[PDB]
């Protein structure tokens, strides 16, 4: 007299797969984002302008983001940097600047973009505290980066009013290390979006929200190549 | 020097796992031999059973 | 002062060698070249366990050999019957990143565990049939890899912050602490008799601790690269280890060395889980190349390939009687091989 | 295990040119790639150089750009620093540390607490 | 007499 | 060789088709809202290029073909609802691409496979009640030559003119005009994002990822156009006046016009699945 056991776990087996798929549309209406910050670098500032593990909601356009402050844990990465393999988006925060800082986040960046599982992984690139750079240009770096002095800054410059010459062209200089890296490493599976943040700017969370459209919609046109 | 506070910890434990009795490879692996060659007439993963026993088909 | 304690260690290294080395007194291969080998050895796909989003990190079979638990990354612990490919419970994790579930031996828990530091502890047996939390073990200052049922009020747990522990689930509290490991601490598996565990940390050294007194026993090294997964051979006086150098290698708790070395040429990739057969004749290793292989032990020969994961396979496993090999990917398809 | 030993520190004048050597057994010296980085008193662990595992890909810090140099052999599995027209900027311990897999591009060996695969180092003082 | 072109 | 060619049109359409369909009904991986529809994309085209076939050719060519009332009427009813399930098949695969490239948030929310079926269902039922009249599809006996007097001649007629008139106005409206234009607005709207976006920077894979695309869809929106517009401008002919149409577009020239409607068919599955990166994905598991 088994039947009416076995009908007992269909039941079960039902109302479980009921919730497993409202389960399964709130978890695809729901993009996750890895915030990765260094040590002089923002990453509680990129959080103000929005246990092991951190976890801040976003509601932006009707739309449910998930960013993991990834707190209290150890320091060497390479085994728990495996499992945001399958976030939208790594937000990379980056100082812009008594050790050298700047050659390690850029060492971080080259470890994470080449990594086997973040290969697809995209990057969302921050340069914070450009107010930090604006003080202390203006009041160095050649002796950390030489090539800051055969360096002149790009015809595609977009000059804020108030920022010295110098300290935007330091500013698209460490923009372009970073892509030298982004572009050079890769193979056209993902992509790493520079966006020179200010110490404090709401817009930010649109500068996010906009470039995932792009880590998404790039990924729905897999399907349609060939060849 | 601060850290030698767990430096000079290390050598005893080197030698606090140094006096033991290491037996000799040739009886381990006759052991272990000895195990894989008389449990293997009940392994369904090296002799497969008859698939009515199989509770999965 | 330091220089003293340097060569200290190195004069006692150098003698451990020199032990090492006059125990060694043929090789596993040598006394197994008469043995009569098996072949290939197929296997087969039976049940597919579809109902994950994420991608699943860890399962556990049941003592009763018939169901199963997995955590996967969407924040799910699935309790599946692996008989009629029921789900049976769906606990909704309060984080969702964990990296390894367990289920107990007397089937009356389940614990999981991850990036919060904490291992989380569900009551299966409970009035309600909606199974809530019944103890959060916190302390851990790194992530959970591995944690392992002793019974239903020991737990051994390994962490990120290099130390093993073992914790009372009654009361909360950490009864005992296991420090010596560097790195930190990939995978345990508690010895058959549970008198001894074992772990592996990312040194490419693994640790045999005994746990009635919490005290470093003995401290295996070979490989070259990250230790990822620990299994016990059956007997319990030997055990293996997968590394991230695309190697296992077979280790004796008494000769105190490794004992024997598996590897092929073309395999570059990481060994994500291993473990043993009923008998122990077969090593079941999971590689990064999206597919298991199945190792004679005795004759490092591939004694077969088990294919049908296109994703990450991230962990494995033998029921307790040898009837079938369960494997969880990161494709969130659990399967099972016959 | 893993054995990454060092040779050749010490002290000399301002303008120096060191070679520091490290031998790495153990392992298979053919399939990881090879780091150096320093240690100064007052300061963190900082990043010098790398090479890769057939050596074409070598890198250095903004400091040491055409000034060090570094090298490695198979034959031997030795991985050298030739250090040229030094200053009193490279008062530092320099480590020969490994990346943590084969086959593989980028490494995480820089850390503070004890990285596994990282020697004991050298100290060199100008 | 055949006009017919039937349909698609 | 009009012949040969006759025959060929229909060879090379399904063997590729029925190639197609058993590789992705086979594939488990394929289950997606994005193959499905490809699936039942293949689907109607294999009915297509079964049904209207030499079945309509040995007619056109000897002027005698030998089925009844019942026969007649299926037949022209289901190589006509194949038609209008692939018109409509082809509307739903551009007002997808559309909510997947254009709304790439908001999109998978409902790109879930219970929409997808959910459209499907809706899409095969509207077929079926839009191309309804087979009663009115009908065969006519008189005769058609001078040997063999005893000929048959199909045709829908409705008997009233207005009727007649009114009703390939709807369906030229409604299965050419509302398809047309949406299909286009879609496929230009799709266009006109990938086309700026391409611009923005004016990842050299992307870009040229993104241009064969652009150049893809064009090319499957011109030919919708050219091998749908023919037969509808001669259903709207029929329609209007059937003199003077009846007697240019008699044995002939209809069969080109037809002819120019079954590669449509053979086009589908060698342009949308064929000639993508999913027929490797298939092939390493037929083998």
């Amino acid at each position: 007299d088994q039947r009416n056991e076995e009908k007992a776990q269909r039941e079960a087996n039902k109302k479980i797969e009921k919730q497993l798929q409202k389960d399964k549309q709130v978890y695809r209406a729901t993009h996750r984002l890895l915030l990765l910050g260094a040590g002089e670098s923002g990453k509680n500032t990129i959080v103000k302008q929005m246990s092991g593990i951190f976890e801040t909601k976003f509601q932006v356009d009707k739309v449910n983001f998930h960013m993991f402050d990834v707190g209290a844990q150890r320091d060497e990465r390479r085994k728990w940097i495996q499992c945001f393999n399958d976030v939208t988006a790594i937000i990379f925060v980056v100082a812009s600047s008594q050790t050298n800082r700047l050659q390690a986040a850029l060492k971080l960046f080259d470890s994470i973009w080449n990594n086997k599982w973040l290969r697809d992984t995209s990057v969302i690139l921050f340069l914070n505290k450009q107010d930090l750079l604006a003080e202390k240009v203006l009041a160095k770096i050649e002796d950390y980066f030489p090539e800051f002095a055969r360096y002149t800054t790009p015809e595609d410059a977009t000059p804020e009013p108030g920022e010295d010459p110098r300290v935007t062209r330091a500013k698209y200089f460490i923009r372009d290390e970073f892509l030298r890296i982004s572009t050079a490493s890769g193979d056209g599976r993902h992509y790493c979006y520079p966006h020179f943040t200010c110490a404090v700017d709401t817009e930010n969370i649109r500068r996010v929200f906009n470039d995932c459209r792009d880590i998404i919609q790039r990924m729905h046109l897999r399907q349609y190549e060939l060849l | 020097t601060a850290s030698i506070a767990q430096a000079r910890k290390l050598v005893e434990q080197l030698k606090m796992e140094a006096n033991i009795d290491r037996i000799k490879v040739s009886k381990a692996a006759a052991d272990l031999m000895a195990y894989c060659e008389a449990h293997a007439k009940e392994d369904p993963l090296l002799t497969p059973v008859p698939a009515s026993e199989n509770p999965f088909r | 002062e330091l220089d003293q304690l340097r060569q200290e260690a190195e004069q006692l290294k150098n003698q451990i060698r020199d032990a090492r080395k006059a125990c060694a007194d043929a090789t596993l291969s040598q006394i197994t070249n008469n043995i009569d080998p098996v072949g290939r050895i197929q296997m087969r796909t039976r049940r597919t366990l579809r109902g994950h989003l994420a991608k699943i990190y860890a399962m556990h079979w049941g003592t009763d050999s018939r169901l199963l638990v997995s955590a996967s990354q969407d924040g799910k612990l699935i309790i599946w019957d692996s008989y009629t490919t029921n789900k049976v419970h769906a606990i909704p994790l309060r984080s969702s990143w964990v990296m390894t579930c367990a289920y107990a031996p007397s089937g009356n828990y389940v614990a999981c565990g991850g990036l919060d530091n904490i291992c989380s502890i569900y009551n299966l047996k409970t009035r309600e049939g909606n199974v809530r939390v019944s103890r959060e073990l916190a302390g851990h200052t790194g992530y959970l890899s591995c944690c392992r049922f002793l019974d239903d009020n020991q737990i051994v747990t390994s962490s990120g912050d290099t130390t093993c522990a073992l914790w009372d689930i009654e009361t909360g509290q950490q009864t005992t602490t296991f420090t010596g490991h560097t790195g930190d601490v990939m995978s345990l598996s508690l010895a058959p008799d549970t008198r001894l565990f074992v772990s592996g940390a990312c040194d490419a050294s693994a640790k045999l601790w005994d746990v009635r007194e919490g005290m470093c026993r003995q401290t295996f090294t070979g490989h070259e690269s990250d230790i990822n997964a620990i299994c016990f051979f059956p007997n319990g006086n030997a055990f293996a280890t997968g590394s991230d150098d695309a190697t296992c290698r077979l280790f004796d708790l008494r000769a105190d060395q490794e004992l024997m070395t598996y590897s092929h040429d073309n395999i570059i990739c990481g060994i994500t889980s291993v473990s043993f057969s009923k008998s122990g004749r077969l090593l079941l290793a999971g590689y990064d190349d999206f597919n298991c292989n199945v190792w004679d032990a005795l004759k490092a020969d591939r004694a077969g390939v088990l294919a049908g994961h296109d994703n990450r396979v991230s962990c494995l496993g033998v029921t307790d009687d040898g009837m079938a090999v369960a494997t969880g990917s990161w494709d969130s398809f659990l399967k099972i091989w016959n | 295990q893993v054995q990454l030993q060092e040779s050749g520190g010490g002290l000399v004048q301002p303008g120096g040119s060191l070679r520091l050597s490290c031998a790495a057994s153990g392992f298979t010296f053919s399939n990881y790639k090879m780091n150096w980085v320093r240690q100064a008193p007052g300061k963190g662990l900082e990043w010098v150089s790398d090479i890769s595992q057939s050596g074409a890909s070598i890198s250095y810090t903004g400091s040491v750009k055409g000034r060090f140099t570094i090298s490695r052999d198979n034959a031997k599995n030795t991985l050298y620093l030739q250090m040229n027209s030094l200053k009193p900027e490279d008062t530092a311990v320099y480590y020969c540390a490994r990346c943590p897999a084969p086959f593989t591009r980028d490494c995480f060996d820089v850390t503070s607490t004890t990285y596994a695969y990282r020697g004991q180092g050298t100290q060199v003082t100008v | 007499d055949y006009m017919g072109w039937m349909d698609f | 060789v009009q012949i040969l060619l006759y025959s060929l049109i229909f060879l090379l359409s399904v063997l590729g088709n029925t190639l197609v369909i058993t590789v992705l009904i086979r594939n488990k991986r394929m289950r997606t809202v994005t193959n499905i529809f490809l699936l039942s994309l293949a689907v109607s085209d294999l009915m297509l290029c079964l049904f209207c076939m030499p079945f309509n050719l040995i007619p056109n060519l000897l002027k005698d073909f030998i089925f009844g009332s019942a026969v007649c009427k299926t037949t022209t009813y289901f190589m006509g609802t194949s038609v209008s399930v692939s018109t409509f098949n082809l509307v739903a695969i551009s007002l997808e691409r559309y909510g997947a490239i254009c709304k790439p948030l908001q999109s998978r929310v409902w790109q879930t496979k219970s929409h997808a079926l959910k459209v499907i269902a809706a899409t095969w039922c509207l077929s079926f009640t839009i191309m309804t009249p087979y009663p009115i599809y009908s065969n006519l006996v008189p005769f058609t030559k001078n040997n063999n007097q005893t000929a048959n001649m199909c045709r829908f007629l409705l008997p009233n003119d207005v009727m007649q008139q009114s009703w390939h106005t709807f369906l030229l409206l409604i299965l050419f005009l509302i398809p047309g234009i949406v299909m286009m607005v879609a496929y230009g709207l799709i266009s006109l994002e990938l086309y700026q976006g391409i611009k923005f920077e004016a990842s050299a894979a992307n870009l040229m990822a993104k241009k064969r695309v652009i150049r893809m869809l064009i090319v499957i929106v011109v030919l919708f156009f050219l091998c749908w517009m023919p037969i509808f401008s001669a259903n709207a002919w029929r329609a209007y006046d059937t003199a003077s149409a009846e007697r240019r577009l008699s044995g002939t020239p209809i069969s080109f016009i037809l002819l120019l409607s079954y590669t449509s068919s053979c086009v589908n599955p060698i342009i949308y699945c064929f000639m993508n990166k999913r027929f490797r994905l298939g092939f390493m598991a037929t083998f």
